[PDB]
């Protein structure tokens, strides 16, 4: 259970994808038709589950997978 | 209904068919899923109005509306209403449960829904008792409403009746126990569109809606007519641009492919839109945005100037229908730099053709408009509300002293530019949804333990506005911040608080800011907390 | 109001100042709290009176009641009326949620609220806009109704006006979306008391009311008038014993102790008192009650026989004033053995005076009376609602065809015994509370793995029926019923649900039985499960 | 953590009466207080806590504390 494992399998507990089916450039909002309030509750999420807090300015900056796997990596 | 032919009134029939241009060959597009001229939209709608009629829909039915901004609705704001039946537009972003009361409320005969709005609907579903059909609508030849269409021949006859027949419905959650049902005749919105045509169709360079333009809308379209602008450019001739669901980089895109020269939206939408990185590469010097959800900030009026964009705001409610004021510029305020640009563009501006608009304090006394003094807003206009539907004592209330009261305070220049300093009350509104404080005030004195629970609200620019709550506990108790929060998320997931309040970003305290006589300074905890 | 002397009005002071019997010294028992003689009784009511006109309340108004049978609501019963206002009566067994939307539907000026009901209160208080003063009632000299009282005089002048006017409301949930408000006049009310007396007076010797009873109610006195005894009681002059909150040892106390004589209560209450080990010591031979919430089963009226009880079944409903129907034995059925006496106690009974209660199919047509064709009832009476408040279309299939739709499916023998069969809908009926299957079926589906959800009701005898649940599984799907069972009291514990649903019963299944068009068929399911 | 101890603590945690306080002959309707409705889902957690099944005509047969516990002890 890596970093990318993780926030794959929180993105596809919230937004419904199946996560063997996520893919790393997947974009929320245009790919996989999350509203801008659902990726809300998505960042809400993401820090619960790795137990840090993320700040406005950069929740905003994260709209794929890959933005959010770089942000935990690199905390 | 007696005719009488000599004396004129004033229906929607009338701004479909006696419209200032009309171009066969004009267009009509829905984003990348169909297109047809103003031909056969007429005859599109006289198809709706016999299907209408096949179905068993009178004078005195309501059909309500649940799906996204496309040619169906478009030809639902003409059809349902020249037969002289009622249209319900229903707000989709409501709870299930508050969804369910304004069916029940309004009475709808016949329900036409989008396929992607069926879950909220198998949620309520059995608590339905008025509606008789559901129509199914779809984006490809499936769709259950263009099946219903081409069974019908394209001729009819649509009957006159008074111009004071109820035509529109839709219900306000502004701050109260239920949403509020408020609606206009085919009068009001006549001359709510000559009048805004009147007003902004004369400017004589800056903001101006012509018969040259290409229309397409940004608001919901289930919000108070979409401020009234598609009836307005069904009366222009003018090509419109139905986008459907909201996505910045579709909407970029049609913007660019269709030469897009008039929208309107809120400030969340255009945020958006500029910060997308497709939005880096386009040319937006032909854009003529008009900011109508709430206090348009300058620092995105400035940022929105600098890519050229014609970018001004206007004032109005649900109530109001909705237009009440809008800002235009002098030639002379059109060379100031843009700083004082953004200044002036994001002030609510002068009232419109056949507008009052007086500030009052609390005792009915109008003050004066000497640009700093403040009070509550008070119209009187041809196109309100006369009270809401099936209520008396706030109807009461709204009408008091003779003048429709808002609920905002402002001040009003010499000139006659009006500033909202704030509202009237201690509520919020995330985006462009409203949010009770004193329900969720309620819910989170529901908990466990809580001592004093007081909502505020905060500003922000991708929300507008976040509903901070201030938590007290009790006698050694000790909850986080993610017990309350999820406490309250639960509610939501019961279908009973809408989703605005995903973002409460609860705060625990262990002392109140109190009045003299021991009310929360709503105010002072702002600037506290 | 234009008096005219010589055209009589029928009025609810006519029934209190003109009654059949009036000794100043008879008494109104409060269990263990009161006791106060006739003429303190109207003199307090005239006080109320001056206290409701110093509050404001005019002859539109609205003024709502929560609290238990006690001699403060006898006043209400006629004191609000009098005045010409309107008396509101609130159902404290409803979820909080119902009982806000009944109270903003009803518009009510002023609440008189218990105060072991202000938590439900406080919960809902935020979302209450109508209301201007709440009074909170107690057991003490504490109370705020009687500092209120005791300002006041005992001198009043009562309006006379329309009998048409609307004295007293109150909301059923039978299945329906939400909660439906019927309402009934002055007029309706003085000729319900008139002829259920006629009709229970005249009897020879059995089941009889008359001016040496002593009257104490067992029904909540917020359903339907308390059948309209309270009524009847004043009008009689008799000894009235109100005992509060239903406790079987404290009633069975005051029933010995005051000699009580005539009551009435549904059947789960009577099983509660003659399950009671305080109830073998008892000498029960002088008491009179009469079973009317639901289907009075055979077992329980044999049991009450041998008590030498007089207990006898009575029908009506919410929309119907409420009574219909009585059994009245003829004096050759008095000498029938226990088992054919509990058969025949058992009957919903002949109708009352001026009703005319006939059976008929689903195209209007009157079916014979045979004694086993089976139809639902339509009923004429002079105390019907005419329609539903605020509301259109279910006002219409309530009237349809020119007589009032019951909702219940019975058969009517040659000599006029009526014995309903069933119900026209798949609803159920825990203890005296209305349930909806619909409703649990739909929060059931919107469980994580739900196939098929069904509902049906089963009897009981501490309930008198149970909302049995049949569920079918997906897939792969296995949650226990304590799953199921846990997720809807989650719903209750919102104040979305009624607390009914706690013995819901929930039951995992694999196959559902349908008909040949596909329905579930819930009579096979009950028949099965 | 006797039957009677936990007995009594379901009593408690349900109507809300501290368990201290809670005596072997409450009734729990005319001492405690408890609606004949509470009652119910009173039984319910007495199974849950006790992973019994109660029928229906002993969950009548309960009235007061002492009878739970000796149908408890019993099973
Ligand atoms: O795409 P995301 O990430 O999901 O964005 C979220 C958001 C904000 C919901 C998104 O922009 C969206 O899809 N809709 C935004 C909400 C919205 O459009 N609200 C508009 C209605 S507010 C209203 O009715 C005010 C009426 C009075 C205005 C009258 C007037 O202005 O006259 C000039
Ligand atoms: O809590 P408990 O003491 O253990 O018992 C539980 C209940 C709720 C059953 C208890 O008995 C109680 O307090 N109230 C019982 C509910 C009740 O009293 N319902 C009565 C109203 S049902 C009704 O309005 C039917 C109206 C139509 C009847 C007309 C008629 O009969 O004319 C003759
Ligand atoms: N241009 C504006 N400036 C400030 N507030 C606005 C503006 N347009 C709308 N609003 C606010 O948004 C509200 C609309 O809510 P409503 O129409 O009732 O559904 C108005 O009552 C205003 O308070
Ligand atoms: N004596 C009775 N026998 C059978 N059903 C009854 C009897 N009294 C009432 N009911 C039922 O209880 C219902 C009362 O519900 P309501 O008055 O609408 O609130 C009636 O519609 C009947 O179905």
């Amino acid at each position: 259970s890596t970093i990318e494992e993780r926030v794959k399998k929180i993105i596809g507990e919230q937004l419904g994808v199946k996560q063997e089916e996520v893919t790393n450039n997947a974009s929320f909002v245009e790919d996989l038709g999350a509203d801008s309030l659902d990726t809300v509750e998505l960042v809400m999420a993401l820090e619960e589950e790795f137990d840090t807090e993320i700040p406005d300015e950069e929740a905003e900056k994260i709209t794929t997978v890959q933005a959010a796997i770089d942000y935990i990596n690199g905390h | 209904y007696v005719n009488d032919p000599s004396n004129y009134q004033l229906l929607i029939k009338n701004l479909l068919f006696s419209p200032v241009a009309f171009n066969p060959e004009q267009e009509i597009v829905y984003a990348n899923h169909r297109r047809h001229s103003y031909k056969t939209f007429h005859d599109r709608v006289r198809q709706f109005a016999n299907a209408l009629t096949k179905m068993g829909v009178k004078k005195g039915d309501t059909v309500a509306v649940m799906d996204y901004d496309s040619h169906r609705y478009l030809e639902c704001y003409f059809a349902i209403p020249m037969i002289g039946a009622k249209l319900h537009m229903i707000n989709v972003r409501l709870s299930p449960e508050q969804i369910l009361y304004t069916i029940d409320h309004a009475e709808d005969d016949i329900i036409l829904i989008h396929e992607e709005f069926l879950p909220i609907l198998d949620q309520i579903k059995g608590r339905i008792d008025t509606v008789t059909r559901y129509v199914v609508l779809r984006d490809d030849e499936e769709c259950e409403y263009e099946r219903l269409l081409e069974q019908e021949s394209t001729e009819y006859n649509f009957p006159d009746f008074d111009e004071n027949t109820v035509a529109t419905t839709f219900y306000t959650t502004g701050t109260t126990g239920f949403p509020k049902g408020v609606f206009f005749t085919h009068r009001q919105l006549v001359l709510h569109t000559m009048g805004i045509l009147s007003t902004i169709g004369t400017n004589a360079s800056q903001g101006r809606l012509h018969q040259g333009d290409i229309y397409m809308p940004i608001t919901p379209m289930f919000h108070v007519h979409a401020w009234g602008l598609p009836y307005m450019a069904t009366m222009l001739g003018v090509k419109q641009v139905y986008p459907g669901k909201y996505v910045p980089d579709v909407l970029l895109n049609l913007i660019e492919q269709e030469k897009v020269t008039f929208s309107h939206c809120v400030p969340t939408i255009l945020h958006l839109l500029l910060s997308s990185p497709k939005s880096k590469a386009m040319d937006f010097s032909g854009w003529k945005v008009v900011i109508g959800g709430a206090a348009l900030p300058k620092a995105l009026c400035k940022s929105a100037l600098e890519r050229d964009i014609d970018v001004f705001a206007g004032y109005g409610m649900s109530e109001t229908g909705p237009i009440l004021s809008i800002v235009q510029l002098t030639p002379e305020q059109l060379e100031l730099d843009v700083d004082q640009q953004a200044e002036y563009r994001s002030k609510t501006g002068k009232k419109v053709a056949l507008v009052e608009a007086y500030i009052v304090d609390e005792d009915m006394n109008k003050l004066p408009h000497d640009g700093e003094t403040a009070g509550e807003i008070v119209v009187r206009a041809p196109w309100l509300t006369p009270n809401y539907y099936k209520d008396n004592k706030n109807s009461k209330a709204l009408w008091r002293g003779g003048y429709l009261h808002t609920g905002d305070v402002a001040h009003i220049d010499d000139e006659g530019f009006i500033k909202i300093t704030d509202r009237v009350k201690d509520m919020i509104k995330i985006s462009g949804e409203w949010v009770s404080s004193l329900e969720l005030e309620d819910i989170l004195h529901q908990h466990q333990s809580v001592s004093e629970v007081a909502v505020i609200g905060m500003p922000h620019n991708k929300w507008g506005e976040v509903p901070l709550a201030l938590v007290t506990l009790k006698e050694d108790a000790q909850v986080t911040e993610k017990e309350l929060l999820g406490f309250a998320k639960d509610f939501i997931n019961k279908g009973i608080l809408a989703r605005e309040a995903l973002l409460l970003k609860v705060k625990i305290v262990d002392e109140i800011a109190k009045t003299s006589v021991g009310k929360v300074d709503k105010k002072e905890l702002r600037k506290l907390h």
